[PDB]
C-alpha cells in the first residue's frame, strides 16, 4: 500500500510541477500579448 | 546509430554542454559543465574505482563529490576536466568514435591562444580525428536567427559577449567581453539570502539556488517602484518549496538578483552594466548602421531565459537613446539552443566540408600556423 | 561610577562579550557568551529562583546548567538570551542605567536584517535609550590598528570575516563570510580526541577542551614534516594536567587542530581554506591596490591568539603569490581587544556625537528606514 501511495505521490508531484510551469508560462504569455496589443 | 558521415556538433558552452549530431534541431546530450571528484577515501570494497565523475553522474551525487568548474570567466583552468568531458561525451552518450566523422566545436569570442592550441592538440594528437574547426558562437547564433544584421548579446554562465554583425560583417575590434553572468548573479543572490537569514557556504546549495533562480527569478520593469510596493508585500513575495522539503520564502530578492547586471557597483567593479556597455559599443560603431543595430539586436545564452528582459532592455535603451526612431528588439524562441542549431545547419554544406583542417597539414604547420589560417 | 556622558562600548562578539565605558583601553567586564538554564526541577527551598543564568554565574556551574549558545554562525537564535545578557551587563556589572548615556554596539559584517531590526527594537522600545548606533567590527579594528589600508581578517568563534579596506574605503561587495572558526575547531579536536581514546559528549567538557586549545594549541610551520617527526615523538608530545587532575597526554593533535582551517575538506565542505579564500578575495580586488593589500593585511579576533599564525600566513601567501614583491604581515599586540579599543576612541569625537540616532526619528520612520539611513 505504501509503495503504491509513494508512486502515486511522485506522479502527482510531476503533474503538479508541469501544471505550475504551464500556468507561469501562460501568465507571462498573457502579459506579452497585452504588451503586443498596446504596441 | 548514425549512418551519415557528418560532423558532431558539440557546443561546450560555459555551464551546460550541449552535444548532438549535425542535422538535428536540438542537442540530445545536455548536461551541466561540472566535475565531481571523490573528497574522502573509502575502505569499502566493490564500488566503482572511477576517480573522476562528470555530467549527470556528478549531478546525481553532489554531497560526496567536491564540485569544480571546468571553465572560469572563459579561461580554461584544468585540461584534465576537458579530456574527461569529451571522452565521456564520446564513449558514454553518443556511442560513436571521433575517428569516423568530423567535429564542429564552438568557442567563445576573444579567448586565449593557449586554450585554442590546447583543445586543438588534444583533438588531433591524443584522439584520432580526421578534421577539426573552431567557430565563434555569435555567427552561428545569427545564422539560427535567420538574419545577417544585428548585435548578438550572448550571456553564458561566467562571461557575457556583445558582438555586432551588420550585413553578415564581423567586427573583431568592437567585441568586448565582460565576466558578468549567472555565476556572479548566483553569488549575489547567495550573499543576499545569507543577509536574509538562511546561510550556506557549500557548492551543492549554490547549484540548488542557481536552479531556483533559473526557475523563479525574473527581471523587474521598475526597480525602485517594485522596492516601494514590495515594502508591504502580499502577492509580491512567494513561498518556494525546496526539493528537499524545507519551506523557503523569497520576496523581492528575485527581481533584485539580475539587477546586479544593470548595476555592477553592487559587486564593487567599475565596469558598466550590460545595457550601458552595449550602448557604448553602439557608439563605437558607425552612425550609418547604428539604426540597423537598434532594429536587429539579437540575444543568446541560457541566462536570457528569464522573463522580462526584453521589456527592460527596451525601456533602458529608450531612456538612453533618442525616442524618435523605432527600436524593436527581437528574441527568437528557444534562443539558447539556437547556437547549436546553427552548428547543425552549418555542418551540412559541401563548402563547409571543404573548409575543414585535416591532420597532416596541421602536423607540418603546427598549432600556431593553424591559428593564422583560421584568422 | 561614571561622571562623563559618553556611550557605553559593548562589543557582543561571538564567544566573548566585552563591555566597558568609552575612553578606556580594555573592557572591564569580559565574560563568555553562554546561557545556563536549570535542567532539572529541585524540591529544595531557599536557593535563588532565578530561571536564567548568564556569564560567570553560568561558567561557575556547568554541570547543572544545560549550556546554550546565544549566537550561531552569526545568526541570532534566541532573543531571550540577548535580553538576558544586556540586562545582566547593565544591572549587574556596570551598575549604570542605559537611560543616561548612549551605547555604541558592534555587529559582525553581512548579518541578517532580522537581527539588526530586533536588537534595535529591544534597545529602543523596551529599554529607554537616548540613542543607538550599529557599527561594523572591521572599521573599528582598522582604527585601533592606526592605519587606513589593509585587509582585516576577523576570526571570531563561529564566523570568519575577510574585509578589505584600502585608503580608508569600504568594499561591501568583496566581504565574504565563512562559518569556520573556533567552534568547528573545537569539534574537530573533540572528534580526534575521541579517536585517541578519551570520549566525551557533553558541552562542559567541550568548553574545557576549548580552553585547553586556547592555552596550548598552536599552528604548525610544516604540517607533513611535523607529522613525520612526531611519528617518533619525544618533546613533540606534551602531558597536560586537567584542572580536575586527570592526566591528559596530547601530542601532534595540537598543531593539527587549526590545520582544519587550511583544509576544510576535513569537515567535508567544498569551501576553501581561510588563506585561499583571502587570496581569491585579493584577486577580486583591483590589481593597482593588491600590493598594498599584501603589505597592510591586518588580523582580528580571539582565534588569532594562537602562536605561529603569522609565519604560516607568510609561507602560504608566498607559495600562492609571486615571491618578487614584499609581503609583510602586521599583527598589532592585543589585537583581540583592539576592536573594542577602537569603539572607545570612536565614541569621544563630537562629530560621532552628531551621528547618533535618537528615539523619535526612529519611531516615526520605523526600523526599516533606520536600516536605509545607516547604509
Ligand atoms: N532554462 C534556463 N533558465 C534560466 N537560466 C538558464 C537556463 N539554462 C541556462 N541558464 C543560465 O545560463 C547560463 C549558461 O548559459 P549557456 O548554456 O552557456 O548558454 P549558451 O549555451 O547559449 O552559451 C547559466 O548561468 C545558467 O544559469
Ligand atoms: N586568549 C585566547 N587564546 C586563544 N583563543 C582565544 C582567546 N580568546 C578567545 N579565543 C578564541 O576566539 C573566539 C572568540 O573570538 P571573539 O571574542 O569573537 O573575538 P573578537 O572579540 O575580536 O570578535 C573563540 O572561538 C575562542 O576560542
Ligand atoms: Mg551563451
Ligand atoms: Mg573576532
Amino acid at each position: 500500500a505504501l509503495d503504491r501511495a509513494e508512486q502515486a505521490e511522485a506522479d502527482k508531484k510531476a503533474a503538479e510541477d508541469r501544471s505550475k510551469q504551464l500556468e507561469d508560462e501562460l501568465v507571462s504569455l498573457q502579459k506579452k500579448l497585452k504588451g503586443t496589443e498596446d504596441e | 546509430d548514425e549512418d551519415e558521415t557528418t560532423a558532431l556538433v558539440c557546443d561546450n558552452g560555459s555551464g551546460l554542454v550541449k552535444a548532438g549530431f549535425a542535422g538535428d534541431d536540438a542537442p540530445r546530450a545536455v548536461f551541466p559543465s561540472i566535475v565531481g571528484r571523490p573528497r574522502h577515501q573509502g575502505v569499502m570494497v566493490g564500488m566503482g574505482q572511477k576517480d573522476s565523475y562528470v555530467g549527470d553522474e556528478a549531478q546525481s551525487k553532489r554531497g560526496i563529490l567536491t564540485l569544480k568548474y571546468p571553465i572560469e570567466h572563459g579561461i580554461i583552468t584544468n585540461w584534465d576536466d576537458m579530456e574527461k568531458i569529451w571522452h565521456h561525451t564520446f564513449y558514454n552518450e553518443l556511442r560513436v568514435a571521433p575517428e569516423e566523422h568530423p567535429t564542429l566545436l564552438t568557442e567563445a569570442p576573444l579567448n586565449p591562444k593557449a586554450n585554442r592550441e590546447k583543445m586543438t592538440q588534444i583533438m588531433f594528437e591524443t584522439f584520432n580525428v580526421p578534421a577539426m574547426y573552431v567557430a565563434i558562437q555569435a555567427v552561428l547564433s545569427l545564422y539560427a536567427s535567420g538574419r545577417t544584421t544585428g548585435i548578438v548579446l550572448d550571456s553564458g554562465d561566467g562571461v557575457t559577449h556583445n558582438v555586432p554583425i551588420y550585413e553578415g560583417y564581423a567586427l573583431p575590434h568592437a567585441i568586448m567581453r565582460l565576466d558578468l553572468a549567472g555565476r556572479d548573479l548566483t553569488d549575489y543572490l547567495m550573499k543576499i539570502l545569507t543577509e536574509r537569514g538562511y546561510s550556506f557556504v557549500t557548492t551543492a546549495e549554490r547549484e540548488i539556488v542557481r536552479d531556483i533562480k533559473e526557475k523563479l527569478c525574473y527581471v523587474a520593469l521598475d526597480f525602485e517602484n517594485e522596492m516601494a510596493t514590495a515594502a508591504s508585500s502580499s502577492s509580491l513575495e512567494k513561498s518556494y518549496e525546496l526539493p528537499d522539503g524545507q519551506v523557503i520564502t523569497i520576496g523581492n530578492e528575485r527581481f533584485r538578483c539580475p539587477e546586479t547586471l544593470f548595476q555592477p557597483s553592487f559587486i564593487g567593479m567599475e565596469s558598466a552594466g550590460i545595457h550601458e556597455t552595449t550602448y557604448n559599443s553602439i557608439m563605437k560603431c558607425d552612425i550609418d548602421i547604428r539604426k540597423d543595430l537598434y532594429a536587429n539586436n539579437v540575444m543568446s545564452g541560457g541566462t536570457t531565459m528569464y522573463p522580462g528582459i526584453a521589456d527592460r532592455m527596451q525601456k533602458e535603451i529608450t531612456a538612453l537613446a533618442p525616442s524618435t526612431m523605432k527600436i524593436k528588439i527581437i528574441a527568437p524562441p528557444e534562443r539558447k539552443y539556437s547556437v547549436w542549431i546553427g552548428g547543425s545547419i552549418l555542418a551540412s554544406l559541401s563548402t563547409f566540408q571543404q573548409m575543414w583542417i585535416t591532420k597532416q597539414e596541421y602536423d607540418e604547420a603546427g598549432p600556431s600556423i593553424v591559428h593564422r589560417k583560421c584568422f
